[PDB]
């Protein structure tokens, strides 16, 4: 953890969250 | 399944939003200090 | 059940996250109107 | 809430996802 | 549905507080930089 | 998102937490 940035956290929260709307919209189909 | 997958990955968006509010409150409990100590 | 739980535990996350953030927030507003006055 | 340390919210938010870390796990059984 | 619909809404809560600290963030950066120039 | 107040923060924060207590709460019945 000491060895992140902030530009590798928003990476993360980015890819996250992408992934989350994708399993949040799978689940309407 | 879904769901499941959904919570985990809400779970690690959790702890990297605790990450960044732990080091937020060191550096402006550091600024802080250092404006009390000047 | 379980992931009722899980939410459960995790909305409880997100209200600690919650505090945390506005008590920062506070805390560099405080920082911010120091310097400025100064 | 006011009433509250940084210790102390360590310690709930440690709490809180270790409990979240054994339901999940108990779900993947 | 319900557990669907609270992950909806947990998410809207997560990205309201990574808003939250992406700007406490550069507000405290700003306050570092300003003191480290004076 | 740059045009949003911690005032309006806070009542986005309030009315998704009411929601979700909502539902909850609909889920024990």
């Amino acid at each position: 953890w000491n060895e992140m940035t902030w530009m590798e956290w928003e990476r993360e929260i980015e890819n996250y969250t992408k992934l989350i709307y994708k399993i949040l919209e799978e689940s309407q189909e | 399944n879904n769901l499941l997958r959904a919570i985990e990955a809400q779970q690690h968006l959790l702890q990297l939003t605790v990450w960044g509010i732990k080091q937020l409150q060191a550096r402006i409990l550091a600024v802080e200090r250092y404006l009390k100590d000047q």
